[PDB]
């Protein structure tokens, strides 16, 4: 009961207040504001503290979002559904197809639209967004036509990015696997370090690839050169043709950076997508789906035979150097060589500049 | 009723009327006081007054000066009667619910506004590009953020606040033009140095590669004309300044550069939406203005992400004002209308109504 | 087969070598060191790269650890077991009891010792540590005598730390709960802010405690003072006796820092520990257990009645101010008041210095 | 056979014979070279040679200079034949298996040692106090660590490396004695400033409370006598220097101070053993030498931990050398004997035998 007068509008005090059912057990029912009437002199208080005196069926957020999307579009709901029917043979804007795809109606909000079209007349009393959604769910096979359109606009840029990775693994995997000037270098190492490592510890017929990395590691007693330096001098002297030998392997840096497992499953996904395109085009479009599928299915096939040979090639090298392609990616495998080449190259610069003075 | 849109920037108030074009009232957010005056006027009367900086870094700190700001915004630049127009103000990411709550309270109680809204700047920027999901790099005068957003909602623990920004880059250009022999350390005439930064200098695609060209090309360096008669020239320091973004270490920071900040921001987020985040990546604000910054960014992220990752940088030609336009767009938006706060409901619930 | 000669001891090369069963599928069986014999000229190689030429039943780590412990001890295994039997009536070093407790033998290593005492003669052929462990497991009721000794050395320092926290909660909890000069202040607030908050939002009979914190928050239109400032001036004028009012509550800062749930369960644990002491002393020690238990059980009891009243007192205040003692600790509850006092105090300094200048 | 114990410090080699007293060979670990000379000699020939710092911060970095160190240690200070005595060297916490592996290799291959061991310094310090479990704060010349240890094993991801230490505190005392007007910035005569730090200055229990006494007590300040005739005086800066430990921000670091570092180190650890960690807490090394640092630490941790937490700081009077002594103790330890690495088994397994 009993609120106050408020001549001026005092600032809200944002305190979190206690409901009177809590009030009973506390200090707060002991005594009250009934003593405090004039008292403190409310007047200079209030003089000191004074301040200056259609319908949506979509949840409002989803609505706002949609609006922000379509505002950017510029297209009418009708233009849009026409485009999805014709497969964006009216201005295919894949970006916009992508954004839109999230706004596909859920069956739950298909319910709010469905009979409530026939029932009453929300039409023209419907919010723009709701009307759009109505006509949007009107499109037959909406989900799949969307998917198809996405696929289509993407495919070019897709194998634009997918191909050269597949190529760079293929290239590098083989140029490494097939280099003699490499197998030679390795065999000199096997020698030299077996010489070192023998008389104790045994003698061994080959080494796992990690080994290459500690080369710069074990120095001369002089401390002035390294082992790698030595292998370099020994190359320039006893085996001069090898002094290049890196030039026989090629895309190794670029193939390092390829994440292949991904590339493969991307290829597989593309496959399922083409299948959707042919399944849809079948029964039935048929315009510009055919006009795609023809000019494409062979491109896709090239990507697939290149995926199969990329995978086989790479598994081949890894197993060839002792490691497990199941457990190792290029992102590990190839840099080993990279580091070794880069270093070797670095080594001879010193082996050269030392000979000069 | 034209609504109002006020973007309160670490260095700059960008404000005006909804119905999107651009803020026509844009002034330095500064408050002068006798040892009150607001804006460029304070720049002029400088030193006779002590300038206080309410919005420096992210958040409005001292509110009194802020009141001075909004008063000058409304009553002078904008030249309106705040009682009349519903007002939309922006807010930094991670802005605390009380900052927001006292914003609303100052709105309704001090300026008597009919309705209002407080919106998160980097979400407005993402709105102005026609997107409800993605990661904004909003880089202003005083702060920088990487704000992940999903279905309009900015993901709270994703946001990465870098304390580096445009004013700091202006300082760096001071430091490195001095090292080239040029004579202005002056806190007055440095207002021209900023201009150089804005007109000429840029972001290298490969830093050292371009600093290998340090003296090679004469047309790599550019000719700058001072306001008065004399003219000077700018060398490598040109591209060396915005580099401080990607290498914060230049000024001496142990914080990640941008691409990193961006990256582990994305990486803080749920695995599913990551894809949509890389794909839609929007740069906004006047420090994202340097030419070529988009592509440099692009290559630098393509680096950190996987091979097959679809990575797109959206850097709109109008993005200096991105947030504000996303503001107009939102205020003028029709389905936004039911979301406005009003005096009716503030007087009902008090300032903690501001939560939606 | 076929290791090398090694005149000088070449540095080990730490490469990770491939076992010949792996060697078959790789580059490494293509060609061998058999070509490389003189070739590279092993001589200047080896000239360049040359270098310079009882029993434990305890797992060795556990052993080492034990040693490091006893080494610090200075005590013999016999002194030690004698001490555990007599309840460290020979030099009670609770630290050392604590360290030692971890080294109590597991039944698993009781097995290695047990019959292997009787079997053969490991004695004097036994490592010091193993012997110690033997004689250590020899002590009857070892685990419990240990526990007891820990308890005993600890009890003093224990209630040394436990009591004043129980006291500080008790003190502060009641001085707050029972202050009139507080309930007064609160009721002025309830008034002032109800005046503010009325005519809209309603009017309320009390507020949750958090509210206190936003007092400094809502300023004057002048912006020069705060609400708290005003309540201060209004106190000094209309209600001067209250201008102190903090002096009626006391241990609130110290009680804030008390983590009470812990304190109580520490008290309970102490109880179970005393019970162990009496159970042991019963059958049977009986020296210096009795000599403890007598001079202690009353101290323990004081701690217990002080725990019960501490808990009851605190629950009382929390519920009294509206909050949930089940959901709130002192570490939250009391600082509310602290901040308010500290601020109030801070406020009048300004309200004073403003009146002057 | 007397074994050998070498503690390789960021600023100092502390080395000598097992059978615990103290290292009798202790020298600055520095390598001079013509623009080779090791130790205090390098300090003397300074500037005629360029001093390189192999053990600066935690880890031995360049090995060549390290070889120079161990050669000087063995052949000069210690005056022995390394072929003869099994050697125990220490290592930083978090030291990488290759660092350790090339240590062992230089031992057996370069110095021809019969047997050896590499042990974690902050475990030796916990050994010298008669403990197998606890958290060491090992603070040296160049690094600082909080090393949790359970059953002799240091818990790997617990360890917190602070890059702040004694040399840095010496630098701070330079900075703040200069601000008091005293004239030595010289990289030569600053070797006296260090002395001040070591002889007089200390750690305040409550900082500001003691800096409230800044000028109150004249006997709060102390009188320092220079090596030559002249004498000077030391004011508040005395306690202000070791404060930098607890407040790294003093020199400008954004890292936690100590008590924090300690605390979240404990907190990184499994819930059970936490108790034992707080209870047994051992400070070690010459930067843990400041008087009263134990109690200040104590109160500051009692702050972070619960009410009922048993919290003890173990700060031994001999702890400047803590590690090394724990070294002697361990080497001379009998059950340690079977754990030595030997030439037999190194020549069997190669350097990667060093893992236990
Ligand atoms: N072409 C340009 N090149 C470089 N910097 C620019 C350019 N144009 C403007 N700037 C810089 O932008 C900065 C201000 O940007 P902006 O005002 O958009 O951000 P803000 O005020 O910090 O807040 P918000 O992020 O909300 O916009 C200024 O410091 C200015 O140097
Ligand atoms: N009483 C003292 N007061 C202040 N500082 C001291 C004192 N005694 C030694 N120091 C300082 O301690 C530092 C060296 O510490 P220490 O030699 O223990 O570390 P380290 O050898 O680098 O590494 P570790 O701690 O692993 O041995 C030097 O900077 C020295 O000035």
């Amino acid at each position: 009961k009993k609120p106050i007068k408020t001549k001026f509008r005092l600032p809200v005090f944002n305190w979190t207040a206690l409901k009177p059912n809590q009030i009973n057990g506390t200090v707060f029912s002991e005594l009250d504001d009934e003593k405090i009437l004039e008292d403190l002199d409310l007047d200079r208080f209030e003089e000191l503290f004074k301040t200056k005196a259609k319908v949506t069926l979509l949840e409002a957020n989803r609505a706002k979002n949609l609006a922000i999307t379509l505002r950017k579009a510029g297209r009418s709901a009708e233009e849009i559904c026409r485009a999805i029917h014709t497969f964006d043979l009216q201005t295919l804007p894949v970006d916009f197809v992508e954004c839109l795809m999230r706004f596909l109606p859920t069956e739950a909000e298909v319910k709010l639209l469905r009979q409530y079209e026939r029932e009453r007349q929300p039409l023209e009393e419907l919010a723009a967004e709701d009307r759009f959604m109505l006509l949007f769910s009107k499109v037959e096979r909406l989900t799949q036509r969307m998917a198809g359109m996405a696929f289509l606009g993407n495919f070019q840029d897709n194998l634009q990015m997918l191909t050269p990775q597949l190529n760079a693994i293929i290239a590098a995997s083989a140029s490494v696997k097939s280099s003699q000037k490499l197998k030679q270098m390795l065999e000199i190492i096997l020698a030299l370090g077996n010489y070192m490592n023998s008389s104790k510890r045994g003698a061994v017929y080959g080494f796992k690839l990690q080994s290459l990395d500690l080369l710069l590691d074990t120095k001369s007693t002089d401390r002035k050169m390294t082992l790698l330096h030595f292998i370099a001098l020994t190359v320039k002297e006893k085996y001069p043709e090898l002094a290049n030998f890196w030039q026989e392997l090629h895309f190794v840096e670029k193939a390092a950076a390829v994440s292949l497992e991904n590339v493969l499953l991307d290829v597989k996904e593309l496959g399922r997508g083409m299948e959707l395109i042919r399944r849809e085009c079948s029964i039935h479009d048929n315009s510009v789906l055919r006009n795609f599928l023809s000019t494409n299915e062979g491109k896709l096939d090239k990507l697939q035979r290149d995926a199969k040979t990329a995978e086989e090639a790479y598994n081949a090298v890894v197993r060839y150097f002792g490691e497990s392609p199941k457990t190792t990616p290029p992102s590990v495998f190839f840099p080993v060589f990279v580091r070794f080449i880069r270093s070797y190259k670095e080594a001879e610069q010193e082996n050269e500049a030392r000979k000069k003075q | 009723t034209t609504a109002l849109v006020c973007d309160n920037g670490s260095g700059l108030v960008k404000a005006g009327f909804a119905g999107d074009d651009a803020p026509r009232a844009v002034f330095p957010s500064i408050v002068g006081r006798p040892r009150s005056y607001v804006g460029d006027e304070a720049q002029s009367k400088r030193g006779i007054l002590t300038l206080k900086y309410p919005i420096e870094h992210g958040i409005i700190t001292n509110w009194d000066d802020m009141e001075k700001i909004w008063h000058h915004t409304f009553y002078n630049e904008l030249r309106v009667a705040p009682e009349e127009h519903p007002t939309l103000l922006t807010e930094a990411p991670l802005n605390p619910k009380a900052n927001r709550e006292k914003m609303t309270q100052i709105m309704f109680e001090t300026f008597n506004v009919p309705a209002m809204y407080v919106a998160i700047q980097a979400v407005l920027s993402l709105y102005a590009s026609g997107r409800t999901t993605g990661i904004v790099l909003d880089s202003g005068d005083g702060v920088t953020h990487n704000v992940p957003i999903y279905e309009g909602y900015a993901l709270p623990h994703a946001i990465m606040r870098l304390d580096l920004a445009g004013r700091d880059l202006t300082d760096y250009l001071m430091k490195i033009l001095t090292e080239r022999g040029y004579s202005f350390v002056t806190t007055a005439e440095r207002e021209i140095v900023r201009d150089i930064k804005e007109k000429l200098c840029y972001v290298a695609l490969d830093f050292e590669n371009e600093m290998a060209t340090a003296a090679s090309s004469s047309s790599l360096e550019k000719s700058y004309e001072l306001p008065d008669g004399q003219v000077i020239t700018i060398g490598n320091e040109r591209f060396r300044c915005p580099e401080t973004l990607f290498q914060p270490s230049f000024i001496g920071m142990e914080s990640a550069g941008i691409h990193e900040t961006t990256y582990n921001s994305i990486m803080k987020c749920d695995i599913d939406i990551r894809k949509d985040l890389y794909a839609n990546n929007v740069m906004s604000g006047g420090t994202t203005m340097y030419p070529g910054i988009a592509d440099r960014m692009q290559k630098e992220i393509t680096a950190l992400a996987p091979s097959t990752m679809k990575i797109k940088i959206i850097a709109p030609p109008e993005r200096k004002y991105s947030v504000w336009i996303g503001g107009s767009i939102l205020a003028s938006l029709s389905t936004f209308q039911q979301m406005w706060i009003t005096k009716q409901e503030y007087d009902e619930a008090g300032p903690s109504i501001v939560h939606r």
